[PDB]
This record gives C-alpha cells, sequence and structure tokens, in this order.
RNA sequence: AAAAUGUAAAA
RNA sequence: GCCGCGGUAAUACGGAGGGCGCGAGCGUUACCCGGAUUCACUGGGCGUAAAGGGCGUGUAGGCGGCCUGGGGCGUCCCAUGUG
C-alpha cells in the first residue's frame, strides 16, 4: 500500500479475544456446583473425565474440570474456578482449584502437590 | 436393562473366562459401563453398519472386540474375540 | 507573539465578518510524507472591506463573539477566486456521499 | 583438517510399491577459527556415510571471513530464496547471538561477537546456504578502495 | 512522464552495470550532474561528460567495474554493488545533521543536497549541515 | 541462603575439577579424583551429545558454583556488567572477584570461599579500619582487608595465614602475612584469573 | 454402450 | 501449553530411587509488551497459496520535464527562552 494509502487509510491495529472470560478478568471466581458428572473425551482418546457445571459469582454458568484422581464434589458444593481449557473436552474452558472451599485436595497425592492442593505429608 | 448373551457369545465369554482373566474383567467392566447408559461410555463406542448395522461395537484391546444391541431395557452381547 | 496566519476569504455573507481558509503542512509523525490539512477562521472585518477571493493575514485577537477570536490583519493579494473554487467544489462534492 | 560440526540430520524418504525406502541427509559446517568456513550437505543411504560426504563436500568449498577483532567488517542482509538473514558487527563482549544454524557456522569461522536475525523461511538448509553466501560477500576497507582506483 | 528523474538515473546505472556495459546516457540536469560528480569523485564511475543526442542534452556516464575472475561464471565483481534511492517524491526524507546515515559502516556513502551543496555523509558532517537525504551507495 | 549441602559432587556433574571443597579437593579425592563421572545412578553411561543449551547452562552453573553465590545475585551482577562500558565478559568476572568474601580467600585468610563467607560473616574481618560482615560487600581498589583483634589469635586464622608464608598472591593483590593485612591493588584482568570457564558462553546464556 | 458400494484398531 | 501419552513390558499416567532447576521461596491463574517482518515507517505482499476493482470517463486529493532569476513557507544551521 502506497505511503499515501497508509496516510489515508492506515494499518489495522489487532485485537485479542479473551480465550476465557472468568469474568472481570479476575484470576479466579468462586461459584457453586449445580451438576457433577463423567463425560467422555474427544476424537482419539477415550476415558471418563470428571467435570461440573458451575454458577459463578460473575453471573455466568460454565462447565469446569476437576483435576486429579477422584473428588468429593456433590451438588450444592462451592468451588473456586481457575481457568484453562482441555484440548480433549468440548466447551470446558475452566479448571477447578482443588483444596479451596468445598474442593478437597487429592487424597494420597505425593508428587506435584502445589497443584492438587495437598499439604506436605507428615512422614511418621 | 437385562443382560442377554447367546450361543456364540456365552461360548465366546467362557473361553475368555477360562483362558485369560485380563480380558474377562475388562469385558464385564464395560458391560457395567453400558448396562445403565449404552452407546456412550468406555472402550470407544461407535455405531456399526452393514454386516452388523443394528449392532454396536466397543473397542476393547484393538484386535478383540464386543458387539451388542440396545432395546429399551435388555442389552445383547454378540461376540468377544476377533476384529470385525 | 500573537499568532498570525494567512488564508483566503471564502464567505463574506456575514455582517462585519469573513471566513478565512488557512492551509498548513507538517510531516506525518509516522509515515514521513508531508500532508496538507486546513481550517476556517471567522475574522472581524468592522470595515467590511475584504471581499471574497482576497488572501489575507489573520492575527490572534481579543474575543469578538463566540467563534470570533481573530481580526483581519492586512490584504496580501486580491482576486484568488481560483482557490475559493477548490473550496466550493470540494464542498459541493458532499452531496455525492450521503443516502 | 578443521573443526567440523554438523547442523541437522534428517531422514527423508521415497515411495515404491511394497513400501517406502528411506535416505538420510546431514548438513555439516567446518572451519578453523581464523576465517575459513565450509558448508557441505550430503545424502546417502546411511547416517555415518552422510556426515562423511558432508565433510568431504564441506571442505571442497569455503569462505575468506575478514574477521576484525572477531567481529565483521560491516552488516549485510542476504536472501537465499525464501530465507533471509542479517548479520551485524558487535563490539567485543557481546557474543554470537544468532540462530542455531547461523551460529554453528559463525563459530567455526572464528566469529567472536556478532548480532543476527533470521527473517523469512527459517528452514535450516536455505538459511544455512544463505549465511555462507552472506559472509562470502563481506568486504574490508581494503577490498573497497581497491575497486575504486583511478 | 518521469515522476522522479534522479531515481531513474540511479536505476539506469544499476541496470547497465548488471550487463557490464561500458557506458550509458541520461537527460541532463545540473542536479543530475553534481550527483555523478561524486560517484566519480569517489571512484564509482570513471566519470561523465555532457554529450548531445539529437540536440537533446544527455550525460554519458562511464562505468567502473572490477577485475575478471576465475571459476565458473568469470563475470567481474562491481564497483557499485548497491545503489538505492532514499528520499522519494512520494515521501521526502530530510535529516538533521545529528542523524546522518553511517552507510555500510564507513565503507558506503550517502549523498544529500543541502543549502551548501550536494555533499556526502562525511562532507555533510564536516560542515555540520543536514538536508534531503538523496541516496545511499556502495 | 547460599547453596549448602553436598559439594564435591558438583565438581562431578560439571565434569571439571572444582576447588569448592578446600584442602580435601587437593588430596587424592576432590571426590572427583575417584569418581570423575557425574552423580546419580547414571553418572557412568555414555552421555548424549549435549545441546547448545546444555553447554551454555553447564558453563554458567560452573562459574556460579565456583564463587558459590545465589542465582539471584549472580544474575544481578551480570546485568550491571552489561551496564558499564567494558568488555562485559571480563568486567563481569572483574566484579565477581571484587566481593569481600572472595578477596578474603584470594588473599589467603581462608581455605575456601565457603569457609571464608563464614569468616567475613562472623565479623572476623575488617576493611580500612572498621569491620564488615557482608560477604557481598564490593571491595574497592586500595582497600586494606585485615582481621580484628578478637580474631587475630585464633587456631584457624593461624594455620591459614601460616601456610601462606611463602605463597604468592594474585597480581592484583598484596599481603602483609605478618600483620594479617593485604590490599586490593587494582581490578584483576582476564589473564590474572583463569577459572575453567568461558566468559563468552556465560554471556550467551543470559542472552537467550 | 449402461454396472453401485464397502467390511474399523493409524507405533 | 502445543505435537500428543495410556489396550502388559510407559523415561509422557500414579508411587519410589535417583536427577535437574531455583531457594524463604517455588509453582499456578489473569492481564500487558515479546517472540509476531502475524497491520510490515524501520519491516510484508496480491499469475496459481488470502489478495487487481468486469471496463471505461472523470471530481476531490496525491504525484510532476530542461534553464535562469526573485521570495525563502517546508528544509538545514547558530544563538537564545522553554522543556
Ligand atoms: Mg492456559
Ligand atoms: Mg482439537
Ligand atoms: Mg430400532
Ligand atoms: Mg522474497
Ligand atoms: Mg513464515
Ligand atoms: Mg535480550
Ligand atoms: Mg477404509
Ligand atoms: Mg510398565
Ligand atoms: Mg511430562
Ligand atoms: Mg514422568
Ligand atoms: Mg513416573
Ligand atoms: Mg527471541
Ligand atoms: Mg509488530
Ligand atoms: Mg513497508
Ligand atoms: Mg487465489
Ligand atoms: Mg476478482
Ligand atoms: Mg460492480
Ligand atoms: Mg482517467
Ligand atoms: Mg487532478
Ligand atoms: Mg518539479
Ligand atoms: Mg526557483
Ligand atoms: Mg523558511
Ligand atoms: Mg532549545
Ligand atoms: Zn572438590
Amino acid at each position: 500500500p502506497t505511503i499515501n494509502q497508509l496516510v489515508r487509510k492506515g494499518r489495522e491495529k489487532v485485537r485479542k479475544k479473551s480465550k476465557v472470560p472468568a469474568l472481570k478478568g479476575a484470576p479466579f471466581r468462586r461459584g457453586v456446583c449445580t451438576v457433577v458428572r463423567t463425560v467422555t473425551p474427544k476424537k482419539p482418546n477415550s476415558a471418563l473425565r470428571k467435570v461440573a457445571k458451575v454458577r459463578l459469582t460473575s453471573g455466568y454458568e460454565v462447565t469446569a474440570y476437576i483435576p486429579g484422581e477422584g473428588h468429593n464434589l456433590q451438588e450444592h458444593s462451592v468451588v473456586l474456578i481457575r481457568g484453562g481449557r482441555v484440548k480433549d473436552l468440548p466447551g470446558v474452558r475452566y479448571h477447578i482449584v482443588r483444596g479451596v472451599y468445598d474442593a478437597a485436595g487429592v487424597k494420597d497425592r505425593k508428587k506435584s502437590r502445589s497443584k492438587y492442593g495437598t499439604k506436605k505429608p507428615k512422614e511418621a | 436393562m437385562k443382560l442377554i448373551w447367546s450361543e456364540e457369545s456365552w461360548d465366546d465369554y467362557l473361553y475368555w473366562q477360562e483362558t485369560d482373566k485380563r480380558i474377562v474383567k475388562k469385558i464385564n467392566e464395560l458391560i457395567k459401563d453400558t448396562r445403565r447408559t449404552p452407546f456412550e461410555g468406555k472402550g470407544k463406542p461407535e455405531p456399526l453398519k452393514h454386516n452388523l448395522s443394528g449392532f454396536w461395537s466397543r473397542r476393547i484391546t484393538e484386535e478383540h472386540r464386543l458387539v451388542y444391541a440396545v432395546t429399551d431395557d435388555s442389552l445383547l452381547i454378540a461376540a468377544c474375540r476377533y476384529h470385525y | 507573539p500573537k499568532k498570525v496566519l494567512t488564508g483566503v476569504v471564502v464567505s463574506d455573507k456575514m455582517q462585519k465578518t469573513v471566513t478565512v481558509l488557512v492551509e498548513r503542512q507538517f510531516p506525518h509523525p509516522l509515515y514521513g510524507k508531508v500532508i496538507k490539512r486546513s481550517k476556517k477562521y471567522l475574522a472581524h472585518d468592522p470595515e467590511e472591506k475584504y471581499k471574497l477571493g482576497d488572501v489575507v493575514e489573520i492575527i490572534e485577537s481579543r474575543p469578538i463573539s463566540k467563534r470570533k477570536r481573530f481580526r483581519v490583519l492586512r490584504l496580501v493579494e486580491s482576486g484568488r477566486m481560483d482557490l475559493v473554487e477548490k473550496y466550493l467544489i470540494r464542498r459541493q462534492n458532499y452531496e455525492s456521499l450521503s443516502k | 583438517d578443521f573443526e567440523e560440526k554438523m547442523i541437522l540430520i534428517r531422514r527423508t524418504a521415497r515411495m515404491q510399491a511394497g513400501g517406502r525406502r528411506f535416505r538420510f541427509g546431514a548438513l555439516v559446517v567446518v572451519g578453523d577459527r581464523q576465517g575459513r568456513v565450509g558448508l557441505g550437505f550430503g545424502k546417502a543411504p546411511e547416517v555415518p556415510l552422510a556426515v562423511q560426504k558432508a565433510g568431504y563436500y564441506a571442505r571442497r568449498n569455503m569462505v575468506e571471513v575478514p574477521l576484525q577483532n572477531g567481529t565483521i567488517p560491516h552488516e549485510i542482509e542476504v536472501e537465499f530464496g525464501a530465507s533471509k538473514i542479517v548479520l551485524k558487527p558487535a563490539a567485543p563482549g557481546t557474543g554470537v547471538i544468532a540462530g542455531a544454524v547461523p551460529r554453528a557456522i559463525l563459530e567455526l569461522a572464528g566469529v567472536t561477537d556478532i548480532l543476527t536475525k533470521e527473517l523469512g523461511s527459517r528452514n535450516p538448509i536455505n538459511i544455512a546456504y544463505a549465511t555462507m553466501e552472506a559472509l562470502r560477500q563481506l568486504r574490508t576497507k581494503a577490498d573497497v578502495e581497491r575497486l575504486r582506483k583511478g | 512522464m518521469l515522476t522522479d528523474p534522479i531515481a531513474d538515473m540511479l536505476t539506469r546505472i544499476r541496470n547497465a552495470t548488471r550487463v557490464y556495459k561500458e557506458s550509458t546516457d541520461v537527460p541532463a540536469s545540473r542536479f543530475k550532474e553534481e550527483i555523478l560528480r561524486i560517484l566519480a569523485r569517489e571512484g564509482f564511475i570513471k566519470g561523465y561528460e555532457r554529450v548531445d543526442v539529437d540536440g537533446k542534452p544527455y550525460l554519458r556516464v562511464y562505468l567502473k567495474y572490477g577485475p575478471r575472475r576465475q571459476g565458473p561464471d568469470p563475470r567481474p565483481e562491481q564497483v557499485i554493488h548497491h545503489i538505492r534511492r532514499i528520499s522519494k517524491p512520494g515521501r521526502r526524507v530530510y535529516v538533521g545533521v545529528k542523524e546522518i546515515p553511517r552507510v555500510r559502516r564507513g565503507l558506503g556513502i550517502a549523498i544529500l543536497s543541502t543549502s551548501k551543496g550536494v555533499l556526502t555523509d562525511r562532507e555533510a558532517r564536516k560542515l555540520g549541515v543536514g538536508g534531503e537525504l538523496i541516496c545511499e551507495v556502495w | 541462603g547460599r547453596y549448602i549441602g553436598p559439594v564435591c559432587r558438583l565438581c562431578r556433574r560439571e565434569g571439571v575439577k572444582l576447588y569448592l571443597k578446600g584442602e580435601r579437593c587437593y588430596s587424592p579425592k576432590c571426590a572427583m579424583e575417584r569418581r570423575p563421572y557425574p552423580p546419580g545412578q547414571h553418572g557412568q553411561k555414555r552421555a548424549r551429545r549435549p545441546s547448545d543449551y546444555a553447554v551454555r547452562l553447564r558453563e554458567k552453573q560452573k562459574l556460579r558454583r565456583i564463587y558459590g553465590i545465589s542465582e539471584r545475585q549472580f544474575r544481578n551482577l551480570f546485568e550491571e556488567a552489561s551496564k558499564k562500558k567494558g568488555v562485559t565478559g571480563s568486567v563481569f568476572l572483574g566484579l565477581l572477584e571484587s566481593r569481600l568474601d572472595n578477596v578474603v580467600y584470594r588473599l589467603g585468610f581462608a581455605v575456601s570461599r565457603r569457609q571464608a563467607r563464614q569468616l567475613v560473616r562472623h565479623g572476623h574481618i575488617t576493611v580500612n579500619g572498621r569491620r564488615v560482615d557482608l560477604p557481598s560487600y564490593r571491595v574497592r581498589p586500595g582497600d586494606e582487608i585485615a582481621v580484628a583483634e578478637k580474631s587475630r589469635n585464633l587456631e584457624l586464622i593461624r594455620q591459614n595465614l601460616e601456610a601462606m608464608k611463602g605463597r604468592k598472591v594474585g597480581p592484583w593483590l598484596s599481603l602483609d602475612v605478618e600483620g594479617m593485612k593485604g590490599k586490593f591493588l587494582r581490578l584483576p584482568d582476564r589473564e590474572d584469573l583463569a577459572l575453567p570457564v568461558n566468559e563468552q558462553l556465560v554471556i550467551e546464556f543470559y542472552s537467550r
């Protein structure tokens, strides 16, 4: 485009679309479970992923993933939503922070425990 | 959803139960994963066509497989070993 | 120093006033290229002497009314209807832009 | 003999009824560290024999690198096909800040401090072929005032 | 219709030089000259001279090159490897003295018309003057 | 705080012999003299041809483990080196040596920088008069690095300053073995030091 | 002249 | 995080041993610039990859051949005020 065309028109400033509106941009959002179930994975893989529909304090209602082996999430349980999709699960764009509110840390977790919310096991 | 086998199925199943327990438990494992909610589940559901058509297929251990039929309660196991 | 600009008269339709079109230039702050932008000014002509076409100097002044914050300085060269055209014509072209 | 250090080794392949027969290729660089670099690429049914041909081929083609305190005389951009590369002399204390490939070369060429950037098809081969052809065009105030006699 | 005479010429040279032509002409202009009167006074061209084609003032520019070479394709290297028109009629490029190009780092030359004449990066800096940055050469 | 924990082990991983220990790393066992291979249960297996990264990393972890200093500080230094006009690689080393806990070692007083840190820290040392307990303190040129009264008469101080009798200090340092003194003459140059490290590659690391 | 489709496990 | 890993021998899952990095911190989410010469002035393009207007005539606007002279707005320079 000629220098004059630029002067007239101009270059188009890009724009990014929040790949996940945990609303108010906030790093996290509290919310209450409404449904908790086991959904199958996408294309190549096969499993029985654990997820939950959540009522956010941000008005919205989104599905969330529950990381780790096993959980204690029922219906009216409060949880903290984290945000991060799952290239395997349709429409799951938020993770649940284990060990916050009614969200229990993974039982018997002994490795990467910062994630999974597991206190340092007091070796007896 | 009552379970129903048949000739080639019970015999197919007995051989599994009396030749290898690794696949016996794996087989009935899905049967419970289905018996409740068919189609969707484990293994790797996938509607079949032609020879089977009305029959469904659950990927098991690659080569092996299990074919069935769903009908408002009452499942129907048809096969346990062999591809398709 | 009271700012002083030079432009042509494009409207004498007012009583004791005139519209002056003042061009100016500058390089585009990102694409070098010099560019021309313009603006009209309403000057106080108490003597109603400067007519259409006249190119004059405008001098910052004490407020005459709303809009009128400029007095005519002195004539520069009468008869420039050639430029008033470039105006009227550019103006008239608007009608070919609406719906 | 010189330093010798290969950049990449890939396994291409062709199709032939009954299957696909393969063939590997390695891009090797070579030099002392005084300003003598060589770029060689060799294909052959096996890895070892490839780096070999790469060696032999490399040496059989090199460049006079007019180093000057380890830097370079000037800055140049050279575009070999779809790939492009910029070299910019940097005072001592810098270091060679270049891509894997445009570096694996500049070292065996005896380059100390140099600023660089790969623009365009970052593909190894061509970017490599591009840097060589680059150095191969550097000139000292010597080479210059010579071509400008009277 | 010639939008920019100058750019034309620098392009004429570049074009001839690639074929290894001994000479080439180009419509006369005082300004056109003073430019050539530097490619010369810098060893880029052997020189120039006001000829006359059809009674139309041209300038025969005699191109300087390098020595033949060994190996495939013996074509010599060139005196003018890169000639480029900076300031264009569509985007004039004026520069203050404090910001005058360091063409090719010492090697290259930058030409520029100033209210003191058609100097060069050095000569321009030597007088402490800036101006329209005409072109770069090396 | 500082590393702490197994050391004639890094001597190992780094592949190069490191005088991180003290006098033991001189006997017939910097642990390295016996198992010249890296730690862990795989130390002795054909290592894979190290990646350009590996190189710059190891080469830097080498230079840092030597002076045994925090990655935080180490980095902070380099950054200041690129700040001032001087061939960075050199000036970096130059500023690394200007540390108090280092000079104290380079000067003699301690067997290893490690022990030395403990020295400087415990107020056993002093500069141009009053004492300092800050390992990182930047020793300037013409600074008198001595010991203190309460410290002059100490078993360890003796033994060390003793074996120094006869030794030669660095070309950028002096030493009054008697009065337990020593001066930071000038800032060491590249030659004067000789660490088994390529200042270049460490620059290249922090330029990724 | 006219003649269709395709058995589901990618190392 | 992406490419992807798991159907009996998994350095990719979970535990252990060992290892690497950093250290009163280390990880995580969110947002910004970077990489992105991926809006390209520096610094991109349009025959087939995304991209020539179906073609003309022409308004505004943008651009302008050789010589001499006047003004000196742009432009360059110095001083000075301010910053
Ligand atoms: Mg994420
Ligand atoms: Mg996908
Ligand atoms: Mg039916
Ligand atoms: Mg190209
Ligand atoms: Mg690309
Ligand atoms: Mg950087
Ligand atoms: Mg098929
Ligand atoms: Mg296993
Ligand atoms: Mg992993
Ligand atoms: Mg693992
Ligand atoms: Mg594991
Ligand atoms: Mg980068
Ligand atoms: Mg950008
Ligand atoms: Mg551009
Ligand atoms: Mg197309
Ligand atoms: Mg079209
Ligand atoms: Mg149309
Ligand atoms: Mg037309
Ligand atoms: Mg027109
Ligand atoms: Mg003109
Ligand atoms: Mg004139
Ligand atoms: Mg002026
Ligand atoms: Mg000022
Ligand atoms: Zn040791």
